[PDB]
């Protein structure tokens, strides 16, 4: 019942979000061939849909 | 005169359209004339709906238009039925508005909604059976009140301020739905409505009981509550015995004030057409008593 | 009739704060055409004191008095100057009467008892009724004050008239159950009717003096000091000269760059040429055409018409967006493969305004619109008409044309497309003069128009007298 | 039509193909070699 | 700064025939060498947030 | 001037022989050929 436990991972535009959300990572020079364990958590669009 | 109305189509009908017609049984459709026999062109609201002439014009036309229920429809014979006052009828709702038991229903032009489709149902090449919204009293009077407030505020204001004002005002939520007024336009119809509203407000300012102006302030000296905090906050932007008191004067003044209020009130109130006492658990139909 | 009475009541109500007294005006076929009266939207007035200061700008001087420096980013002050000039303009209540009438008979036919000295009937084909206010900061009113008048039509067009107090009040200040104010207003009537003229002596308009006007009783004082009127005259001279000093700046820039380039003029508009044409005659025709343009340039020259949209509030945001879109490096591959489609670059076609001058017969055209596109095979300019037709006046040997771009770059052209190019220097004048003399009207909501901005314009209201009056 | 089929052909592969068409210095005909006409689709992650 | 950081972290300068290869990489590309000897299996890349 | 914009067409024609087809193509695409010569003249050390 807090707001978060990692503000650098829970915000809409925090460091971890831009780092691992593919909707933000595709803006960067990112190579899609590598699997990332935290893709499922930070890919907000896919889980929302 | 007529308890039965027969509508016939010039076009040949497909079995898909016949199925849609036999599904639309018990719905409400408007008729301009209240006559024995009409062609299918003058059925529905596609006849009148020029979006350039905004929502106020269509509302004024629709409230003069008469209503009828749907019936024994078959191949190229519709057979609409006009309900009489006081009987119990089965009516099928078509809009996304949720109907709950005990609410009174009103007729209004359809509003916008989230799924953005608008569903161009029953297009006979050009003619398209656009059907009105049947709305419970709070939301419908909210439409009317917001339109009147829109007209009263918008005059002598720039489009930039009006942009935010309409972006907040045009959107209404009722039972967690999301609607917005299609076309707010300042026609002579709304201008005359505002003329009536301004005259009524001037009269209620003039003839009102002298103590009812200061009752709020006496209570504010008496009390301190969230309701009264908001009441004072409204009047704050412009901010003991009475030397005489006579009950007859107060009685006459409040009778006049009630006349003026009832004059102002029905600029927002819509003449109820149906009162519900039944609901299907899927909200798709309800049983209602008709008011004329 | 009703506008004058209502305006008297309304100015009486607010005189405590605004301290403006009402002045009732009726106008006829001398100020505006029948079409303009039939299609009038708003009437506006603005007061300028004897110091040349508008009512609505800081008394001690403002930052608008500072000059503007030609940059499109801070376009003549941005949106804040537009908001200030919006604040200074005040709106009056007006009525339109489209059927022919004479005021004496019309008022006698109404409840008002006119009591003029002589029964001279004054006829007019149509009457527009309005009442404007002029502010006295204290109980003293000055005869060197000047009042501006504006009529606004639904197309956003407007016309400016200004007249000073001493013409408006030449003789007026020297002439010094329960009753409803309407009853005594009608029973007291009016007796004095005078003609007022604009300072330039271009518009005639009538003023009515109702004896029961509330401004009578305040025993206000009036005077017109000579030095005060001299100040008003020199301030008016300063106001009127904006377009002419801009044109002179264009002249001096043209001559300066013609001196700088040694007279060698390179081609900037695509046109075929011949080595064996006599160009000396072309040069002398250019001289004569330039002199004629210097003579006949008007307030509606292309440079002012192009300056006008630069002052609208949209210009500053548009300039920021355009500069940021130009201020870009090469796009990264990531944005090309993924995300939104690329921002649309500036179009291959532009809208221009130009002045065309003829030497064969004395004739110039000033408010000419032209569309400009670059010829791909040569990189030079091609001038197209508003319908898309090609402009042939480039070929015509007797014609020289001055073009102005939206970004205030101007081309001077003699036959053959050989051109003289320079930038407009609006540095010469204060921001106040440019922002006051020219500015697009911004619409305020009224009857018959959509509340949602950007929607299609409905039928123009067009209160008319050729139809039966509508109710 | 350009806007229409540019909107319909929105994908990483199509944008990459349009990039490759213009990244090089050569003409279209040298980069392009023609194949015949098509008849079948078996839609998948990689379609046949 | 880039050269010192890459030396400290032990990674090569991004040697790529940039124009075509980068578009291929962002389209998808396999780019990391296999280690010679593996007795424990697939490399569980602990992705850090 | 700065960069080549190519045009692509699909032509239906009863002309099978190469020479007549090239003749009519050169006649209809005269502007493109003229621009080719223009670029070849204006810009040395580049080879269209």
């Amino acid at each position: 019942f807090a707001a978060t436990h990692n503000p650098w991972a829970s915000q809409a535009g925090c460091l971890s979000d831009v780092l691992y959300n593919t909707r933000h990572r595709e803006r960067l020079g990112y190579n899609s061939k590598f699997y990332s364990p935290c893709a499922q958590y930070f890919n907000t669009e896919e889980i929302i849909a | 005169m007529e308890a039965n109305i027969f509508c016939t189509f010039d076009h040949k009908l497909s079995i898909a359209d016949v199925g849609k017609l036999t599904k639309l049984v018990a719905a409400v459709v408007p008729i301009p004339q209240r006559l024995h026999l009409i062609k299918h062109y003058q059925l529905g609201l596609h006849q009148f709906v020029d979006h350039t002439r905004g929502y106020v014009r269509l509302r004024g036309l629709l409230r003069n238009m008469t209503l009828t229920l749907m019936r024994r429809v078959e191949g190229n014979q519709i057979l609409l039925h006009v309900p009489t006052h006081g009987l119990l009828y089965t009516v099928l709702n078509t809009g996304p508005v949720t109907w709950e038991k005990g609410d009174a229903l009103c007729v209004l032009p359809p509003l916008f909604h989230g799924p953005l489709a608008r569903e161009n149902l029953l297009t006979l090449g050009q003619w398209e059976l656009v059907l009105p919204w049947i709305v419970p009293m709070p939301l419908a009077l909210e439409i009317n009140q917001r339109l009147l407030i829109m007209g009263l505020f918008s005059l002598d204001r720039s489009y930039e301020e009006v942009k935010a004002a309409v972006q907040q005002l045009q959107t209404i939520t009722f039972r967690d739905a999301t609607f917005t007024i299609p076309d707010p336009v300042i026609d002579q119809h709304l201008l005359i409505d505002m003329k009536t509203a301004c005259l009524s407000m001037s009269m209620v300012a003039n003839l009102a009981s002298e103590l009812t102006m200061t009752y709020v302030r006496k209570l504010a000296l008496e009390d301190s509550s969230m309701l009264l905090v908001k009441c004072q906050e409204l009047l704050m932007r412009l901010d003991a015995r009475p030397q005489h008191v006579s009950p007859d004067d107060e009685i006459a003044r409040l009778s006049a004030l009630f006349v003026m209020l009832r004059q102002l009130d029905d600029l927002i109130r819509e003449q109820v057409v149906f009162t519900v006492c039944d609901v299907s658990p899927d909200n798709k139909s309800a049983t209602c008593i008709f008011k004329g | 009739m009703e506008t004058h009475l209502y305006s008297d009541l309304a100015f009486e109500a607010r005189f405590a704060d605004d301290e403006q007294l009402p002045l009732h005006l009726v106008l006829d076929q001398e100020v505006l055409s029948n079409e303009e009266a039939e299609t009038l939207r708003y009437v506006y007035y603005r007061n300028v004191d004897s110091a040349g200061r508008s009512t609505g700008r800081a008394p001690g001087g403002d930052e608008d008095d500072a000059p503007a420096s030609d940059d499109a980013e801070d376009a003549v002050g941005g949106d804040r100057a537009f908001d200030r000039e919006r604040r200074t303009w005040q709106r009056a209540c007006f009525r339109v009467l489209p059927r022919p009438l004479e005021l004496l008979d019309y008022l006698r036919q109404s409840g008002l008892t006119v009591t003029l000295e002589k029964e001279q009937r004054v006829r007019m084909f149509y009457a527009v009724f309005t009442t404007l206010g002029l502010r006295c900061p204290d109980n003293r009113l000055s005869g060197a004050q000047t009042l501006h008048l504006r009529l606004v039509w639904p197309d956003g067009s407007y016309r400016d008239w200004e007249f000073l107090a001493r013409d408006l009040l030449r003789e007026e200040m020297e002439a010094n159950d329960e009753v409803a104010r309407t009853d005594e207003w009608k029973g007291a009537g009016v007796s004095r009717l005078r003609e007022v003229w604009d300072v330039q002596h271009r518009v005639r308009l009538r003023v009515l003096w109702y004896v029961n006007s509330f401004w009578r009783s305040r025993e206000l004082s009036y005077d017109d000091h000579e030095v005060e009127l001299y100040r008003a005259l020199d301030a008016y001279r300063a106001r009127i000269a904006v377009e002419y000093v801009l044109i002179r700046a264009v002249r001096d820039e043209i001559y300066a760059v013609l001196r700088r380039d040694g007279g060698a003029l390179p081609q900037r508009f695509a046109c075929h040429v011949s080595r064996n044409m006599s160009w000396r005659v072309v040069w002398e025709l250019c001289r004569h055409a330039l002199a004629l343009w210097m003579d006949w340039a008007d307030v509606r020259s292309c440079i002012i018409k192009a300056l006008t949209p630069r002052l609208s509030r949209g210009a500053a945001a548009a300039a920021q967006r355009a500069r940021r879109q130009r201020e870009r490096s090469a796009p990264k591959p990531q944005e090309l493969l993924f995300g939104p489609r690329n921002e649309s670059g500036p179009p291959a076609e532009q809208t221009w305004y130009a002045d065309v001058v003829r030497c064969v017969r004395a004739q110039v055209d000033l408010g000419v619109e032209v569309r400009a596109a670059r010829c791909p095979r040569t990189g030079l300019w091609i001038v197209r008409d508003r319908r898309g037709r090609l402009r042939r006046w480039l070929s015509q040997p007797e014609v020289c044309v001055l073009y102005v771009t939206p970004d205030l770059d101007f081309y001077w052209v003699l036959p053959g497309g050989f051109a003289v190019s320079s930038r407009v220097t609006l540095h010469g004048l204060a921001q106040r003069a440019l922002r006051d003399r020219f500015q697009n009207f911004e619409a305020v909501l009224a009857r018959g128009m959509h509340v949602e901005a950007g929607r299609q314009e409905p039928e123009t209201p067009r209160v008319s007298g050729r139809r039966l009056p509508f109710d | 039509t350009r806007c229409l089929l540019e909107s319909v052909y929105t994908a990483s592969a199509a944008r990459a193909a349009l990039q490759w068409l213009d990244l090089g210095p050569h003409l279209l005909h040298r980069r392009l070699e023609t194949l015949g006409c098509v008849k079948t689709v078996s839609l998948g992650i990689t379609s046949l | 700064v880039d050269r010192w950081i890459r030396h400290a972290a032990g990674v090569e300068r991004p040697q790529l025939l940039d124009t075509e290869t980068i578009s291929m990489l962002t389209f998808g590309s396999m780019s990391e060498r296999n280690a010679a000897a593996t007795v424990h299996g697939q490399k569980a890349a602990c992705e850090l947030i | 001037g700065p960069e080549t914009r190519p045009g692509i067409y699909v032509l239906t024609s009863s002309i099978a022989h190469w020479q007549t087809l090239v003749d009519v193509a050169r006649g209809k695409f005269a502007r493109e050929r003229c621009s080719f010569v223009n670029r070849r003249i204006t810009r040395p050390r580049q080879i269209p």
